[PDB]
């Protein structure tokens, strides 16, 4: 099962890169070349009618 | 040669960007579409020895990098410039970063500059005393001294002559009385004693700032206010002292109530325009603290310990002036932090 | 097994787009998605719990 | 006092003193915890009030 | 190894040695990135300036020396950093800026999206002089009850019934929602301005683009005016 | 949390072991507390309240509001001195 094969490795070889240093998600868990997200939305997003009602 | 390794992150960034911009998607469906049919499926298959690998692999992996994990604990430059699209044009962040890199290397191509005088190089590069002409102090206009109309007769061994309704300041005599105000300020920093720069005029505070840096002392560019040398304890108080070493370090060590209160007179003081401060000039007269000032024609000389004869009007004859004597201080400074090390 | 299928899923949407990095690299990048999502619900909870107490014993 | 009890707590929660009761209850952990270094000898008498006499004014008539 | 007492600060001897020391820190951060370009959404307006109160400046900036005057320059410096472009900042112009944001971080919000019940219906409560006012709209095609009773039955004022009606005529949906007005005390304008205000609550949460259109006619503010015991 | 009696045991007082043993059979070991923000019962730190203190307690024998003896059973029987002095450093 590849699937499961892959996602093994997966999850594996991030096991490893997190216990390289101490785990926090800010630092840990940053977008690929970033520093560190912030670990701080509900801004719906008018829908079609409401948009044309309101123009 | 290593560009690949810049291009293999970049792959990642585009993924993960892909990667989030379908997880919002998906939080938009509602449940009844997804979950009803997703675990149809699940009721319809049945587990494998592999699958169950993972089945159990991510609920550790999310049971500890997600829910039992500490939460919080108790391309350096520019590191927040989002990169626009190898096909899209450049952005205005990144038109300003392209602009910079061509001011470093092309922008001073062609010749380069001599013999001009730059402003800001009279407060950084200030010459040694020992070097200053009257040359050098003509240029700076230090020999600009009042009308002859406004003069004060007690400044008439200092004067050259008049030219062009003003009095003329003998350079001659600013010089040697410039080399013995410098080395008293070199004496005081090699002793390590508080020097006060003082000056009130608009445009002053950048030297008197950068004076005060360079020496390890202290100025005043806003107001003086009367009584804060006669009365400091009413003034000064309450503001912060500190302990330093030889090497003028803070030594960190608290202090009693009783040191925290106690006047901290100058040492030094250095006026720019001493007939606007006669209020400084008598506190320090009574309080015995030296003082070193530009006498401008129109200026009383007895005021002051070490009189400089000199233009006080002129930003650049007051930054050339200061200068020096901030260059002189910080040599003292050196020579005493010097002989600490050795 | 929503565990695995759900996070198959997710790569079934990025799929279509997609219409063998998606085999590591791709899964990694999924992965660590989650967790920083399931990080900032932890987040907030504790300011909830925090915010349900009382943080200002004497004066406030 | 206010900054060490909130202290407490974030630590307590840091390190996690049923995820579906994660979101419900407010229950932070053991009462010692929450109140270290909260004890009678420091907290009564330096939160009483009206305890320096700061005035007085005496009118006859 | 000798050991002195000198005043901490460069700034001792001026009037707020501790304003003109936080003063000079923003000053050099000014002059250090003098070429780092400004926002271009500050045209648009961005909503963030949480900058400390003049009396939690006073704190750390002199006591009663500080003036007004000096806590305006350090918000001319304090902003002009913030509006540094987000992706060219850097972290010592943030570092520095940090200690003077309000602290609003240990708390939260205590307002929660409103959203249409079970049955689509928004509620909405309102109130004017004594009055109050508890309506539900629904989307529908102009039907409206008061307590019940027709519209004509219960309010026999005109005027009472198009002021019920101008919300609705703001945003041109009349004959698009169904109003289910629920009112008790006061007299007819009382109420009849309660329902008013209500409905205008309500209104929001079908299209809430519509909010600045409704505050600017002025039915989303409540009248405070109420009978006065002489004094 | 439920403590068996052996631990109790080691730190509070007999007279109070009865007490805590009733506790622990009728609040539930599941129980989640909730924190009042309109009544503040507590004081504003910890305290087992397993002692009367000198000063912050009312004086045992003497009479007010709460006294628990009966108003023969008094033990003051001295007025020219200051009953609770200052706590700590007085
Ligand atoms: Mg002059």
């Amino acid at each position: 099962e590849k699937g499961v094969d892959e996602w093994l490795e997966a999850i594996n070889e991030l096991r490893e890169e997190f216990s390289a240093k101490e785990y926090l998600p800010e630092t840990s868990l940053a977008p690929p070349g970033q520093s560190k997200v912030d670990l701080l939305g509900s801004k719906i997003k008018p829908t079609a009618e409401q948009l044309a009602q309101w123009e | 040669p290593n560009n690949n390794d810049e291009v293999m992150l970049l792959q990642q960034k585009l993924l993960y960007d892909e990667i989030r911009s379908e997880l919002k998607s998906l939080s938009q469906v509602p449940e009844d579409e997804i979950l009803p049919e997703l675990k149809k499926s699940l009721e319809q298959d049945k587990l494998s020895d592999k699958e169950q690998q993972l089945e159990a692999e991510l609920s550790d992996f999310f049971r500890n990098y997600a829910l039992l994990n500490k939460l919080f604990d108790s391309t350096k430059p520019y590191p927040n410039l989002i990169p626009s699209a190898n096909d899209k044009p450049y952005s205005s962040q990144e038109l300003f970063l392209r602009q910079l890199n061509h001011s470093m290397r092309t922008a001073k191509l062609g010749a380069t500059i001599s013999k001009v005088y730059y402003p800001h190089k009279d407060i950084f590069y200030p010459p040694l005393p020992e070097n200053i002409t009257v040359e050098s102090l003509m240029s700076a206009g230090v020999h600009l001294g009042q009308s002859t109309s406004l003069w004060r007769s007690s400044t008439q061994s200092y004067i050259y002559g008049e030219y062009k309704g003003i009095h003329i300041i003998d350079l001659n005599q600013t010089l040697s009385y410039l080399k013995r105000a410098a080395k008293v300020v070199e004496g005081v920093s090699e002793s390590g004693g508080i020097i006060l720069f003082l000056g009130t005029r608009q445009g002053q505070k950048r030297g008197l700032e950068e004076a005060a840096k360079k020496t390890h002392g202290y100025y005043v560019s806003t107001r003086w206010i009367p009584g804060t040398l006669t009365n400091s304890t009413e003034i000064s108080g309450i503001w912060e002292k500190q302990e330093i070493d030889s090497n003028d370090n803070p030594t960190e060590r608290a202090l009693s109530p009783n040191e925290t209160s106690k006047q901290v007179k100058p040492d030094l003081l250095v006026v720019l325009n001493p007939t606007e401060n006669r209020n400084a000039l008598l506190e320090a007269i009574k309080s015995r603290v030296p003082t070193i000032a530009i006498i401008d024609t129109d200026s009383e000389p007895s005021l002051v310990t070490y009189p400089i004869p000199g233009n006080d009007d002129s930003l650049r004859s007051v930054n050339f002036l200061l200068g020096v004597l901030a260059r002189a201080g910080q040599r003292g400074l050196q020579n005493r932090l010097a002989r600490n090390n050795e | 097994l929503k565990l695995l299928n759900m996070i198959l899923s997710m790569m079934n949407k990025t799929n279509n787009n997609n219409n063998t990095l998606d085999s590591l690299m791709n899964k990694k990048l999924l992965l660590k998605n989650m967790l920083l999502d399931m990080n900032n619900k932890k987040m907030n909870n504790m300011k909830r719990m925090l915010n349900n107490n009382n943080m200002n014993p004497a004066g406030a | 006092i206010n900054n060490n009890k909130y202290n407490n707590m974030i630590n307590l929660l840091n390190n996690n003193n049923n995820n579906y009761n994660n979101n419900n209850n407010n229950y932070i952990g053991n009462i010692n915890n929450i109140y270290n270094n909260m004890t009678i000898d420091n907290i009564p008498m330096d939160i009483l009030m009206y305890k320096y006499l700061v005035g007085w004014s005496i009118k006859f008539k | 190894l000798p050991r002195r007492i000198v005043p901490k600060l460069a700034t001792f001897y001026s009037a707020n040695p501790n304003h003109e020391d936080r003063i000079n820190r923003l000053e050099r951060l000014l002059r250090k990135y003098i070429k780092l370009p400004s926002q271009n959404n500050n045209e648009a307006q961005q909503t963030k300036a949480p900058w400390i109160s003049f009396d939690e400046y006073a704190l750390i900036g002199g006591g009663t020396k500080l003036k007004p005057t000096q806590y305006t320059q350090l918000l001319y410096m304090l902003n002009k950093l913030h509006n540094i472009d987000p992706q060219l900042t850097n972290d010592e112009i943030t570092s520095e800026l940090s200690q003077y944001y309000k602290k609003s971080s240990m708390l939260s919000n205590n307002i929660k999206i409103k959203t249409l019940d079970e049955f689509g219906r928004s509620i909405a409560v309102g109130k004017r002089k004594s009055s109050t006012a508890k309506v539900f709209v629904v989307r529908g095609t102009g039907e409206i009850l008061v307590n019940g009773r027709q519209l004509n039955d219960y309010f026999l004022k005109m005027k009472d019934r198009e002021s019920i009606m101008y919300p609705l005529q703001v945003i041109e949906s009349v004959g698009k929602y169904n109003i289910f007005a629920t009112t008790s005390g006061g007299g007819p304008t009382g109420q009849a301005e309660s329902i008013m205000h209500a409905i205008a609550k309500a209104l929001v949460v079908f299209n809430p683009l519509l909010k600045s259109r409704l505050h600017k006619a002025g039915v989303l503010t409540r009248d405070y005016r109420h009978v006065e015991r002489k004094k | 949390q439920h403590y068996d009696e052996s631990l109790l045991s080691r730190y509070y007082p007999e007279s109070l072991l009865k007490s805590i043993k009733l506790a622990q059979q009728t609040i539930p070991e599941d129980t989640k507390f909730r924190v009042s923000r309109n009544v503040e019962f507590a004081p504003p730190y910890l305290d087992d309240f397993t002692k009367i203190h000198p000063f912050w307690d009312y004086k045992p024998g003497m009479p007010h509001l709460h006294a628990q003896e009966e108003n023969n059973n008094f033990s003051i029987f001295r007025w020219d001195q200051v009953q609770q002095p200052l706590p700590g450093e007085g």
